[PDB]
Order: structure tokens, then sequence, then C-alpha cells
RNA sequence: AUAUUGGCGAGAGACCGAUAGCGAACAAGUACAGUGAUGGAAAGAUGAAAAGAACUUUGAAAAGAGAGUGAAAAAGUACGU
RNA sequence: AUGGUGAACUAUGCCUGAAUAGGGUGAAGCCAGAGGAAACUCUGGUGGAGGCUCGUAGCGGUUCUGACGUGCAAAUCGAUCGUCGAAUUUGGGUAUAGGGGCGAAAGACUAAUCGAACCAUCUAGUAGCUGGUUCCUGCCGAAGUUUCCCUCAGGAUAGCAG
RNA sequence: CGUGGAGGUCAGUGACGAAGCCUAGACCGUAAGGUCGGGUCGAACGGCCUCUAGUGCAGAUCUUGGUGGUAGUAGCAAAUAUUCAAAUGAGAACUUUGAAGACUGAAGUGGGGAAAGGUUCCACGUCAACAGCAGUUGGACGUGGGUUAGUCGAUCCUAAGAGAUGGGGAAGCUCCGUUUCAAAGGCCUGAUUUUAUGCAGGCCACCAUCGAAAGGGAAUCCGGUUAAGAUUCCGGAACCUGGAUAUGGAUUCUUCACGGUAACGUAACUGAAUGUGGAGACGUCGGCGCGAGCCCUGGGAGGAGUUAUCUUUUCUUCUUAACAGCUUAUCACCCCGGAAUUGGUUUAUCCGGAGAUGGGGUCUUAUGGCUGGAAGAGGCCAGCACCUUUGCUGGCUCCGGUGCGCUUGUGACGGCCCGUGAAAAUCCACAGGAAGGAAUAGUUUUCAUGCCAGGUCGUACUGAUAACCGCAGCAGGUCUCCAAGGUGAACAGCCUCUAGUUGAUAGAAUAAUGUAGAUAAGGGAAGUCGGCAAAAUAGAUCCGUAACUUCGGGAUAAGGAUUGGCUCUAAGGGUCGGGUAGUGAGGGCCUUGGUCAGACGCUUGUUGUAGACGGCCUUGGUCUUGCUACAAUUAACGAUCAACUUAGAACUGGUACGGACAAGGGGAAUCUGACUGUCUAAUUAAAACAUAGCAUUGCGAUGGUCAGAAAGUGAUGUUGACGCAAU
RNA sequence: CUAUCUAGCGAAACCACAGCCAAGGGAACGGGCUUGGCAGAAUCAGCGGGGAAAGAAGACCCUGUUGAGCUUGACUCUAGU
RNA sequence: GCGUUGGAUUGUUCACCCACUAAUAGGGAACGUGAGCUGGGUUUAGACCGUCGUGAGACAGGUUAGUUUUACCCUACUGAU
RNA sequence: UGUACAACGGGGUAUUGUAAGCAGUAGAGUAGCCUUGUUGUUACGAUCUGCUGAGAUUAAGCCUUUGUUGUCUGAUUUGU
């Protein structure tokens, strides 16, 4: 919101990092069960909610 | 190509807005290659791409109009649209008469 | 208008982050966390919550310190260093 | 000597078998909805072993037809039956 | 019933700021002139008042009972409308909370819900009242009648039946 | 009969193949069902004697999941818009570029933000998915980059209010109050030379904390630079605060300054406790004066446009910041002087013996002017050639005018009130006199200069008929600054310049019935519950206007006459000048000589150029004047300048003229609410509520009304009968 | 401008099964029962009679020994005084 | 077989008048006809007056204001292949 | 391959209402000037007149046409 706080700032620089698909390494793991980033956030079809 | 970041980047860089850029078609195969403001600058100098010069919008009739009005025409009835206080209030036509007989006196 | 053209009329924060669980149910006029209490000196569980309960118990964190709790009584809360035995 | 669906450590059953059994056999108090107290799921089984398809051809490719792998792909990852 | 959450929507008060083209009408006060003996009275200028007025921005919405009415829309669009410098419109902070708040009152508003909020627990609340009530074959096989009941869309007793 | 499991048994079946599933193939039973054959398929299962139960299915507007007909149908129709060519690409009504045609028309479809969003910002590559058509395009996908602060804000103060102590309640979670029944604090001088900082006195008493990135607030701007940043980065130029130290100046043996009669001034020109004063600090409306930005416009220096004909034509550049020196206004005040024959004076009538008019000065410095910053900056143009990285040489960047013009700021005012229209931090000043001080120098760091540091947090983008909220990219809602030209009263409608879009599925005929615009001969409300919808007048100027009334209104009542264009007429202002002859300056003194700053400019010197043709003196023809004269005055005149407003006269147009837009139907009455106003936000805007007015009631606080579970608790009450409370 | 046709996209409402009538009886105004009339693919655009069409286990009336709001010389209590 | 009207009042069924005309006859079809229209009346909720009730409220009382939705199905009908 | 057809053009019919340009001692008049006038012309001047009873349009569902140019064989289907 333009003139932000740290304590929000702190956060969205949280999600900016965890908004990333899995790197490929990850499906050919031994006995690997996971597929997709069922944690993936957007800014249109989500809302953070700080 | 896609030429709309160099549309956008020779307009500030000229200052002129997005509707007064010339990028022409002819030699568009270079101007892909300008990703940069230095790039555009020196595309201004040789003549690629001209300023576009502004839309005139003269205003000679209205010089004219205005002459017809000072010499005394559409001063009729039909040519007013409001009151007579509305055009030039009383207050002003008091007022520009005290203001010269107050100095006179003076004077 | 009630409905869609009043839901456009919200832009305010009435509720924000709770500096103690980071629920964002810190009433921001009332200055009290509406799911643990705050700054209150005793966080709020009632027993006619259970899920609610059941949600912020031991268990759903760290146990920074509990984990090791049992394992340091598992051997009589023993200090020093160890020895040699062999190999 | 009495009680103890909480915590730790174990042994079991004419219990349930994954639309059942705890809400959750799975990155489950997770995604998500609500300004909030709160509410809250869906999701198991390719094959013994990826050996998960070299290469030929068509197509811009996605893919198809062959070939090949594999007992078997009427097992090819949108994969037991 | 118990215990918690909610005034970011709207209801009211306070603190703090912000917004309201252009015309009409014309009050005091003032100036000059005229009349008359006085009392005083008329004429002509300013003057801008006035919870006034025509009318944009804004706020509501009267009518077409228009459009749409599985819509652009859980109430919007078009025309026609009332008001528009004030008991005006509104941002932010704050205060008032459930049988309680607030109400220029309409039982109106209280975050699509209110002549009585939302959430969780008691709670699988109780129902003489509707609905459903999951395989075959064989044998027997009825009642809407007596008496009592605040009993007559129900029970108990006797009867019919196995 | 059948289903999930348990005990026993058939040494039961079985990957040369169980279970499961399919099978208008066969057999048995009346039936519940059981057996076999074939295909599919790969790990367990069956018969019998018993036990056990979460054991049977068609529907309970039954739970979960999935799929149908409807159906390739309804529909993808508001916001006046598209077309041609090339490029890329396998694949263009939609991507890009170019050329047209339009729109928003500057209360934007433009530029920035508050809340909100959180990387949507920018670059590369890319189309499985989303963009209800498509798509090599994207606010989408994968990977990366980007937000720079002593000055902008948060930081600090306090408002309405929240709330911690001491206390008092409450079993208690906690409630009351927050300066009240609390002995609640640090602070300058001196001691110094173990005193580190204690100690001996002068002292003051405030009395937690939080609470408004549009309330108060110490200080900066310009040029330029990225793919995305800037008042933050580069360059240049500033100012503020905290601190340390000197240099220079003033002060002084009249030890802590002078001048002016005075308002006051001079860069400095001692000074504590305590007290006082000012700023912060501030209602709304109306007109007037002045300033800035913009608008209009003349001359000149350049460029671009037209040029069948005409136009000394049209458009465009000509700009100057924060900060600093000098200077500048109303208002206000000071010295002389003294007033009626009262006078000054604003658009708006206030002032004057509590002392005017007049003459002379002081002051605040908003603003404005010259200069420095700063023309070496930016802008408009000509030559040079660099696949390039790019620059050099260069010219101008100048002098004006007007205005009820719009926006805005400010000043002196006037109107309004039973509303007279914030606090504190902070900063400064005055009274006071403590304390210290001279020249052999002591102060002076609120005089000039010099030195150092300014910590943390935010800075990207949107801010909306695609970035926020309405499940969506949903015609809805959301606060604010700037805003041009013309017609026109106008921020009205209509067209355009800057800027931005050309976006929301398309192609062809374009049946009915529709939605939205319209037009209809004669009559005319006969229609309908009701002229409901449409229609007419509807701008401006002149004439004229009744019943009634609370005398203010009704009333633009009702009802009549004109409106275009060309050529004219008249009226409405500003600024300057009220003489001749001799005389002094003709404070321009140009002109003739040069005297010598007459010099730069066109590494010493060669010798070449102008002296900038200018300080300094002239024998001079060189339109302001003090003196005398005629006699000085009337009539008033003459010269320049640039605005619109009003009225009138002829002519003229197939009698058209508010020619488009814009824009009141009117009158006689009746019922009812006095009026302005308010409510059933989503079917009732009303004669309903409210309002002023009137009347009644309670109450003199050890009280009246009301709250609380208590309280050493509160609301009225920061109140007092002309008040509060209930009607 | 739709409606119409075409290129692309592409639901919902509703659905015992389906859809030609007269008369009769019938739960006493059924498309299907009976008796007669009649009946020839596939369909397209309108239309509105009908399917007692769709939308909600009628907001009217009654019953229930079901409630709620309000009122009072109903009954029983109660904070306050 | 054919024709049975135009108007004032009332929401009006009804009724009473004006007038023409040859005449202004009675009726049925879910008291024909609202997915044909209108909403004038009765019929939710606002409000006023009179009577009744101590009151909240009651009245064929009188009066004013009061969102009326969908066919993109089958049949029937109107036209077409 | 036809006094065929089509597109232009021509003529007719019709709507319309008298243009573009030049010229005019037409023009309410307004002012300069020079030989200063017995129309003095220059500049402006709504408008009017003469060619202009013209100009424009004339078929998309008007009529005719020997004139110029151009076209005349693509696909599918059918038997007792």
């Amino acid at each position: 919101a333009a003139q932000k706080s740290f304590r929000i700032k702190q956060k969205m620089a949280k999600a900016k990092k965890q908004n990333r698909p899995l790197p490929q390494w990850i499906r050919l793991r031994t006995n690997n069960t996971i597929r997709y980033n069922a944690k993936r956030r957007n800014w249109r079809r989500t809302k953070m909610n700080i | 190509a896609n030429l709309r970041t160099q549309k956008r980047l020779a307009a500030s860089v000229v200052g002129v807005g997005k509707r007064k850029v010339w990028l022409d078609p002819n030699e568009t195969s270079e101007i892909a290659q300008a990703n940069s403001r230095n790039a555009i600058r020196k595309l201004v100098k040789n003549g690629t791409i001209v300023k576009k010069a502004v839309t005139v919008h003269s205003k000679s009739r209205t010089r004219a109009h205005a002459q017809s009005k000072r010499e005394g025409r559409h001063s009729g009835y039909g040519k007013r649209k409001g009151t007579r206080e509305a055009r030039l209030p009383s207050q002003v036509v008091w007022i520009r008469r005290l203001r010269v007989l107050r100095r006179l006196l003076a004077k | 208008g009630k409905g869609t053209p009043s839901f456009g009329k919200r832009h305010n924060k009435s509720h924000t982050l709770c500096n103690r669980c980071g629920r964002r149910s810190f009433h921001v006029q009332k200055k009290t966390c509406s799911s643990c209490g705050y700054p209150a000196a005793k966080t709020r569980s009632y027993n006619w919550g259970a899920k609610a309960k059941r949600r912020h118990t031991t268990g759903t964190g760290r146990m920074r310190y509990l984990k090791h709790v049992s394992r340091r009584f598992k051997n009589g809360f023993q200090t020093g260093s160890a020895s040699k035995a062999s190999a």
C-alpha cells in the first residue's frame, strides 16, 4: 500500500520466495509422491490477507 | 517484430507522447535491436524517428469572428442567452462610474 | 443499496496481525486479539470450543524444549561427559 | 488398596477398511471461506526392476504410424483390475 | 440457556479535515432629491441579507408501475425528477452491542440476517405431526366398535387375530 | 436364499493361473438364487457343521460422485467505428509498424496519490491452460532485474478517546477511577583535585503511557541519467539540528555599545532562579484591491503547413528554480500643526480636540524588481561524417500590451448567531537581578568564517466499465489536486488543440414479434380507474399582471411585441501636457582636438590592429526651468492608448432569424400537513416523523431524572430555576 | 440493434413414461381406461390454448394441550424504592 | 344465417340517464380469457378519522401510497421445406 | 458466340431548385487621398442580376439503347 510497514513487507518478501514451482529434481527423487505445488498463490485468484 | 517497447522509449527520450512518434516499417529490421535509451537516442538524430509536428488548431476564424464583434456586429437581441446582469453586472457599471467620479473630483 | 453497491464502501481494516499468534485477529479499536487474547496475560481457550483448542494445543508447533524432556528423563537427567568403551 | 479419551513407552482384537475408520492412511487443522469468534474438505495401489520409449517417417508442433522395452503396455505416468 | 465475536454496511454523538458552476429576487444600513410648518411621507442610486429561488457537480428517488427480471447487476440501466452553501455531502480516528446498542420512529439499522445479530456448546433439544423404513416361499389372518381421559388428526380397557 | 467376519472340517481351489467384470450361451430350483462354457485379468478364495452382526434394496423434495434429453439450442445486441498495406509467424477481423476514419473534449477514455492490492512494474523465451470468438498478444506461463533520503513522511506533540500505578470492589476471569484518601521526582550553581562524583545550601513539583503517515511540525532546489529509480542516483547550488575549537570584527581605565525628539536602526554589541507575554492557534459567506499560474495579443529572431486563386497568412521555440544581497505595500505608529464656512473617505459610512485633513518619517517584507545560482542549463535551427561506439564548429534563446478573463493566494473589511467557531509539544521575547569580568586583556561560540555527524523504517506499479470490494476481467460502489480554444450567463450541451484509446465476437440478408428513437391527413381525451406516456410554452429584451394575504408574497401569475446578416450613428475611459526674452544645468550634453584608464579583443618579442571610439575640458545650432515683464485667466483645450457594453438608423435575405444544442404548460378551486427538513437502505416519501411556537410536571444537590454486581463508581455536571430532566 | 442464416464459443429451468381428439364412467371438468373419430418420415420460424406448466412441504382458515412479539385489575415472582 | 352501438357517473358485476340505430336479446366455454394486458377494488406491511377496548388492538367502516417473474420444451394452431 | 448477357456511357422520365467562375454607372453606405469631383476611384460591403428555368442526382425493385470493354462449360447426382 505504498506507505507500508516493515512488518507487512517482511511478510510479502516471504511470499515472493515461496511463489515458485517445484524444481525438476524433486520429481526424480526416490519414493516421491509429490507432483505439483499445492501451495501456489497468485494475486488474482486468491488474496493473502496479510 | 514487437515494437511497443521502442515506441514507449522513443516517446520519453523525445518528450512527446506516443501519438507523435513515427517508427517506419521499411527499416524495422534494426528498430527492434534498440533495447536502450541510448540506442533510441541515436535513432532520432539521424532521421529515423521524426517528431510528427503538432496538429494545427488555427484560431483564424476566431480572430476574424472576434474582429466582427469588436466592430459592433452580432450585438442583437437574438445573439444573447443571458440576462443583462450576467453579461455585465450593474455593480461593475456602478463601480466603474464611482471610481471615475471620485478621482475626477480629487483631481 | 444494502448489497453489491455497499460492498465497495469497505476499504478499512478492523483486525490486524496479532503480535503473539499472527492470526490477524488483533482488533485495532479494542486492542484485544479475538483468537488468543493480547495483551492479556492469558491465552483464551473456552471449553465450548474444542476444535479451536485442538488447533493451538501442544503439538501444533515445534516443541523446542519438550521434545527432549522425555529423552532427558529417559536416562535420569545425567550431567557431565561420556567415557570411551572400545573401538 | 481408588480414578485417569492428557504426556511418554509398549502388547493386543470375532473392530473399520480408505464415499468405511479420527476431520486428516497422502506437503491435515493443509488448501480454502469469513473483517471475527469459527467453519474445513478432495486426494492411496504403472511395473519386479523406468527398462518409462533409442532410432525411421509424416506434421509447425502437440501427436500418429512403425520399431523397440517389458511376461503382459488391452501395465506407457489423464498408468492394478 | 451458557460462553464468546461483530458499528470496514448502516443507526447516533464527539475530535479532526475536506466539497458545494452559473442566473433570479431583493431586507437592513447608507447617500442624494422632492413635498410640507411640524410630525414625517414619497422618488432615484448603493447594499447584500435571506434554514428563498431556477438550475450543474453531489445526495436521494417520484413516475413510466419503461428496460432487465435463469440480468451488466442477490435490486442495476434510461428518460422524466426533489434539493443544492446548509437542522448540507463525506473521508479518517473514536464511543455506544444482543433481549443489548442507536433510532427527526418506519419496529427502522446493527457488515445481503433481526418486532428481536453471528458463532460454538447443552443438542442426536421435544413433537399426539408429514416421509422413508432394504430377500423368497408356506399357513392363519382383522379394525375403524364398548368405557374413561382438557379425549376427539392420541392413549388405556374390552373386542376381532396369531 | 444371500452379505462382512470367527471356531472346526474337506491334508478343499489356485500364476500351465483365484478373486472381480462382460456375456438376447447352457443347466437346476416356483422363488430368494446356485452351477457351467467363452472373453477379459492377475493374487487370493470356496463347500459343509456351528457362532457372530455396522447383513440384503427403486423412491425418505435421502448423502457423495458422475452422466443425460433439453442442446449444439437460449445467448455471446448499452458506452455513436472501423478500413488498407507490409513485417513476423505452419497457422492474422484482433500482434507490431505505416496510412487513413473516429472517440474521450482536460469535473478525461489525461496526468499523481490516500485506503486497498503485493510484484500485477521491466526484460528474455514461450501457448498445454485463463483472456465466455481467436490469437506467435497479455494484468497469463518459466526464468531474472528493479524501490538509494540530515531536508519527502513515519519518528515527536496532542484532540475525541484508550489505559497502567497508589487505591476501592469482585469467589473470580477482572470492574471503577488515572490525579482522585500514594511520604510518587529529577534537576543548575558550589565541593573538585583518594570526592569516582559524594557532600554542604539555594532550589522548582510538574505528578506513567498511548492516541490523528490530509490536525501542530527545523531544514533543499534545478539540469540530466534506467528495460524498470529518484525532491532519494550523477553534477551543480543550498539550509537546519547536535557537538569542538579557534581565526576575524564589536565591547572596554564613561569595565558589560552607540545614533535618531520618536515610532525605531546599526551583522555582533554579558547574564541565572523565578514570573509574565507572543507565535504555534485556526468559523462561514459577500464584494473590493493586489500577486502568481494559465488564457488573449503586437514587434523581431528561426523551423514546419497551404499556395487552382488570396492571405505583411497558420502552427510552433523564445524558459529560469531552492537559496542570498539591495529594494519594494496596504494596515499600524511617530514629530509639527490645529479644525464649523465641519472635513477626509471605501464598491459597501466610518473616522477626527482621547485630535483630522496636510507636511515629513518609522515599521512587518506576503508578494514583486535587479543581481548571484545561471547560461557553460534547457529549447529552436545550419555544416561536418562516423555498419559504429559519436561529437565539433557554431547562431538566437529578445522587446512588449491589455483585461469585471478562469484557477489560486493574500490584505483591509462588512453580514451571521440563545452555533462567535480546538489542545499540547515546541520556539522566542520581556521584568528581574543572582554570578562573573577590566587594558596588557577578560569576555564575545543566539556576529562573519572554519571542522565533524545526522541512526531505523517506506519509496517499484494500478488506483479502476480488466490491478480495490462485490464467488468472475460483473453497466454497481469507493476520497482528493491540475484542467485549454470557440459559441455560449455558465465547470451546461456541442466541435477541436496536448495526452490517451480505437477496447469490450464477427460476416450476409437485413421476416414477423420486440427494445430504443421518431413522423402522421380531419377531429381531438370521444380512450382510460385516472390525459398515465408523448405533446405544446420554455433562452433574451420591451409592455402588462388579478383573487387573496401573515403585506414579506402570489408574480418569469395570467397575457402580448421582437430576435438573422451587412453598412453605419450615438454613449459610456486612462495617461500626458497652463506661455514667451535674458539667464544656471541644458548632470544625453552627440558634435571638432586630444589629454591619457582611452585598456582587453581583432609564452617575451617582431611591430599589427583597433583605442569600448570612452573617464577627463570645450567658442558652440547643443524638447524641463528658480528671477523679473504682458495679466494672467476663462472657454477648457490639444496628443497617445486599449476594452467591451447599451441604445438607435437605413439596407438585405422564397417573412427566416433562442434557426443545431440548451430550455417553465397555465388558470379557477376543494381535503389535508404551516414552511426548510427526515425515515420504511431492496415494493409504501406520505396529510407519517421531525421542526419553531404553546402549556403542564419534578427538582435549591446531605437533591430531580438515569446507569452499575459491588465501589472511596458514575451521565446530566467544565452544570444552578432565563437550568436540567419528563411530557 | 435483436430476433433469422453462417464461422468460433456454448448453459440453465424442468424431466413417473411420454405427448391427436369427442363422449362415457372415474377421486363426480385424465395424454394414456372404454367406445368411436382417425392416423405416413425428417423437420423449420412464430404463437400462446393446454401439459389443472415452472418457481416455495400457502404467508388466508383450522388443528396442535407448538412458539414468538406486545398488552393488562390474568396467575406466580422479581431488580428498584 | 346475419347484426346487437357510441358516451356522462361509478373499480365496478349491477344500475340510472344522454343519443343514434332495423335493434341496442339473454347467455355458456375452470362465474371463457393475467407465462394476453391493466392493477382501478378487495387482500400483508406505512399512515389518518369515527365507534368499541383501561390497554396492546378490533371494525362488510371511510381515505391515501403500495416490486406482479420464466417458454431456448411437447402438443394444438398459423406459415415453410 | 446470341438483333445473348453484364459493366460503363448516351437519350428519355423524374426529384430539385438556379449553381462553380467571371462581369456589372446594382447595392443601405463607410474613409483615405489626387488634376479635389456636376458617377473620382480606390478597399470593404448582407445581398441582386446576366451565362444558370441551371447545377446535382436519376436506380439500387424507372424506360430504352446498333456505342466501349468484358464473359460464355466448374463440381455433384439420377434408370423400368
